[PDB]
RNA sequence: CCGACUUACCAACCCGAUGCAAACUGCGAAUACCGGAGAAUGUUAUCACGGGAGACACACGGCGGGUGCUAACGUCCGUC
RNA sequence: UCCUCCUAAAGAGUAACGGAGGAGCACGAAGGUUGGCUAAUCCUGGUCGGACAUCAGGAGGUUAGUGCAAUGGCAUAAGCCAGCUUGACUGCGAGCGUGACGGCGCGAGCAGGUGCGAAAGCAGGUCAUAGUGAUCCGGUGGUUCUGAAUGGAAGGGCCAUC
RNA sequence: UGCCUGGCGGCCGUAGCGCGGUGGUCCCACCUGACCCCAUGCCGAACUCAGAAGUGAAACGCCGUAGCGCCGAUGGUAGUGUGGGGUCUCCCCAUGCGAGAGUAGGGAACUGCCAGGCAA
RNA sequence: GGGGCUGAUUCUGGAUUCGACGGGAUUUGCGAAACCCAAGGUGCAUGCCGAGGGGCGGUUGGCCUCGUAAAAAGCCGCAAAAAAUAGUCGC
């Protein structure tokens, strides 16, 4: 398994973020998808959602979860976020590797007009 | 051959459950870490553990391996 | 002879006897001789009521020893004063509640395993009693 | 990608007639082999280490790769940290060609040959063996080596039992004497 | 997988000297010519 | 105990140093650490000193 | 000599059962001590600052123990 | 003298020529950060090699490790490797803990100045608790702060330190 | 709305194991393809990208399963706050507090939000 | 009765009795002990029985032997078992 051993790694940004009691900015990384949430500091509620699997939103791309894909949302996102007013948010790596789609994923999330 | 020992270092805890502090006051003088950060609460050079803001000290048990917690709730 | 293999520590407290038995009643044979006063039991009282009592059948069935010493008790020596240091060990008691089950026995006739016991209660200093195999 | 193709097509459908397999995903498939050459006396002198290495050195793409010592031992005479082995992991795409190198060329290159084992496994139904030299392989020539050099060769594929790693080497021609 | 430590590679074209051939990527350096194939190694008999 | 003190001073203009103890006996260069000058409130390097 | 059979038993690790521990605890009291709320009662019983001291040889009785021989009007600590 | 367990009677504390052990150092990295990872020990197989190397697969579960003794803790690892650094920074410090006192400890946060990461964030030493001596005296560097009629000096003060 | 899945949590072993079944439309995982983004004390195992032909094997989710772990009274029992007593190294009685383990039983969860798919 | 020091030249860590003998394997060649497959040999055999055993009594609880009964092997005590098994010196 790399999905659950992924997930001790991505607690101690999880402990951190809500210790310190920030707003987080969360990821998820498929095969064929790529996700994006925002989730409120109370630890339950979810305030924005905006992932490529929605049918409205995956068919402006050929193949969903790749690099250009992966922006399509991120730039969407925050969007969605500072329509709510949102000005705060720090990007949580949700264990995976600040490298490839989900650095892609943040690129756009910093173009949409979020600080993070 | 025996008889050689030290003086003791006044461990455990310094305030109870409800009791209201302000920031920087010493909660629980311990060695290792046997209760752990929960909310406004910060572990120092030696575990000593120590309220970070206004409130009251609250003692709690939480986590996949129960592990205890002092918070402090604004009051 | 009974005296603790491998022991950890040489020097423990003294320490009180309170309570009544953590052992209840006849486990391992048919018959038992249980304690009814409270006190201590040298590791020499064992052997001494252990070779009394297997002295009147001689070999037949076996005898179930429930107890062991485990703990080192000291004595100063003769004229010596007070303190200088703990004294170090010369025998091995063994801390004893009432209704205690001591030894057991399986293989005998019935009369002959009461004064089997009844010998071992002379050797042995606290008064006690026979007890039969107990029914669930 | 040469046995790969023949394991593609023909090994597929020889496999779910042997052992009814319901799905693709259960017959099993070789992933590795463990080309390590624990030479061992190196612990006094590097050289002994480092031609070892040199002599394992034409199988895999590049250099040769080193191990460390796993704890201290008084008897083998090592300390914690200790360059000692050579080994190689080869998974993956180039190891396929290597086994026509070993299973078919280098077999009639043994001292007076006779068989391999057929009961060597590690419970799983992974097959290790070891071969007692090197000299049966192509890129040594017995002219600047020097060592009888022997090294364990295991083969690890996704057997769910021991016949069934008995049976994916059956299924490429194994010599089972 | 990884960089640059794995014993080290060359392409050749190899051929057993018995009329059987064997030409297959290999790792030896410029070449060999071999002396006896799978199929003259006397198992069969 | 073997590990005797030595000094850090600063390349910069103060005489002041920064004091520790290093083990001359098994690492015999000096050391080169760019902590905090307090006079010249910047980054500056310091060697060795007696 | 082979060399099989047998044996009180010497007899591991795993299973089940049986007891002991101040320096064993997966379990866990009484009371103890701290904080908050409240009411009755108490010549402020609470604490602070200043003037003045004496005292720092304790003793037995009770429980908690160390030590001793669970011996001592013994010794050493807790607490009344 | 200092440190750890017990005696100690579940707040802390608590003695005896009571029971047991450790310290008078080690580390510029065994420090800081980010990234990454998880052991003990078995049996299965495998060339020398067998009981012990190296290698593979499973059991197993931290019985491992944590500079060093015990205790407390630690995988969110405080264990382990890699990358880049010197936060092993200075001026403070609301706040408490603690001893008669001297003294010691913890501390977010503020100013200046740095490193890591993209980022919130972390760092003013080591997982914590021993690894140490008050003052006087004088040494060394920096500072006119003072410097006896004055210009300076000497000598002191201060700050760093021996 | 329901069935599912995925993501983030509350509680965190009645919540966990072992074993008996199921799922690939969707989602998820396996997967294929790897110069280049990037990865490496080694070989696209992990990490990374590009894709999605195959697959539900395995993982995972749910259903079954007490073969175990686990929660677990009631009464009795041990201890003890005081108050007295005894043949006072240990007990009794008055009241007050009340286990540990064991026993009948319970147990293979529940829970909050958000987005997709399918049925209404 | 107690305390200290000394306790194999190392007094703080890396034995290499240079050697037959004792343990382990390695390598070699193949042995019912390092072995199985009835097939290449190959027709009249094996076990239960009965039987007695080199000069003696026995002796594998089984062996050279006995086609239903008087002769034969390894070996036990028997016994061809050895003896200044280094010197040099005495009467």
């Amino acid at each position: 398994d790399k999905k659950s051993a992924r997930i001790r790694r991505a607690t101690r940004a999880r402990r951190k973020l809500q210790e310190l009691g920030a707003t987080r900015l969360v990821v998820h990384r498929t095969p064929r998808h790529i996700y994006a949430q925002v989730i409120a500091p109370n630890g339950s509620e979810v305030l924005v959602a905006a992932s490529t699997v929605e049918k409205a939103i995956a068919e402006q791309l050929k193949y969903t979860g790749n690099k250009d894909a992966a922006a399509a949302v991120g730039k969407a996102v925050a969007e969605r976020a500072l329509e709510k007013g949102i000005k705060d948010v720090s990007f949580d790596r949700s264990g995976f590797q600040y490298h490839g789609r989900v650095q892609a994923l943040a690129d756009a999330a910093r173009e949409a007009g979020l600080q993070f | 051959r025996n008889g050689r020992d030290s003086e003791a270092k006044r461990l455990g805890v310094k305030r109870f459950g409800g009791e209201s502090v302000l920031a920087g006051s010493i909660i629980v003088r311990q060695r290792g870490t046997k209760f752990h950060a929960g909310a406004n609460v910060g572990c120092g050079r030696d575990h000593t553990l120590f309220a970070k803001a206004d409130g009251k000290v609250k003692f709690e048990v939480k986590g996949p391996k129960n592990r205890k917690f002092i918070s402090i709730e604004a009051e | 002879m009974l005296q603790p293999k491998r022991t950890k520590f040489r020097k423990m407290h003294k320490g009180r006897n309170r309570g009544l038995a953590q052992g209840t009643d006849v486990s391992f044979g048919s018959f038992g001789l249980k304690a009814v006063g409270r006190g201590r039991l040298t590791a020499r009282q064992i052997e001494a009521a252990r070779r009394a009592m297997t002295r009147a059948v001689k070999r037949q069935g076996k005898i179930w020893i429930r107890v062991f010493p485990d703990k080192p008790i000291t004595e100063k020596p003769l004229a010596v004063r007070m303190g200088k240091g703990k004294g170090n060990v010369e025998y091995w008691v063994a801390l004893i509640q009432p209704g205690k089950v001591l030894y057991e026995m399986d293989g005998v006739p019935e009369e002959l395993a009461r004064e089997a016991f009844k010998l071992a209660a002379a050797k042995l200093p606290i008064k006690t009693t026979f007890v039969t195999k107990t029914v669930m | 990608a040469k046995l790969h193709d023949y394991y593609k097509d023909e090994v597929v459908k020889k496999l779910m007639t042997e052992f009814n397999y319901n799905s693709v995903m259960q017959v099993p498939r070789v992933e590795k082999i463990t080309l390590n050459m624990g030479v061992g006396e190196a612990i006094a002198d590097k050289k002994l280490l480092d031609n070892a290495a040199a002599d394992l050195a034409a199988i895999s793409g590049q250099k040769p790769l080193i191990t460390k010592a796993r704890k201290s031992v008084a008897g083998f005479k090592i300390r914690q940290g200790y360059p000692i082995g050579c080994k190689v992991t080869l998974r993956g795409e180039r190891m396929w060609e290597f086994f026509e190198r070993l299973i078919t060329i280098a077999v009639p290159r043994i001292r007076d040959f006779r068989g391999l084992s057929a009961k060597s496994f590690d419970g799983r139904g992974n097959y290790s063996m070891g071969v007692r030299e090197q000299i049966i392989f192509p890129e040594i020539d017995y002219d600047k080596v020097d060592r009888v050099r022997g090294l364990d060769i295991t083969i690890t594929t996704t057997a769910k039992s021991d016949e069934e790693g008995r049976a994916l080497l059956a299924a490429f021609d194994f010599p089972f004497r | 997988m990884k960089k640059d430590i794995h014993p080290k590679y060359e392409e050749i074209t190899a051929s057993c000297s018995c009329g059987n051939v064997m030409k297959i990527r290999s790792t030896v350096g410029h070449d060999l010519n071999l002396d006896v194939c799978s199929k003259c190694h006397p198992f069969f008999t | 105990g073997i590990r005797e003190k030595i000094k850090l001073v600063s390349s910069a203009g103060t005489g002041h140093f920064y004091t520790t103890t290093k083990n001359k006996r098994t690492k015999p260069e000096k050391l080169e650490l760019k902590k905090f000058d307090p006079v010249v409130r910047q980054h500056v390097i310091y060697k060795e000193a007696k």
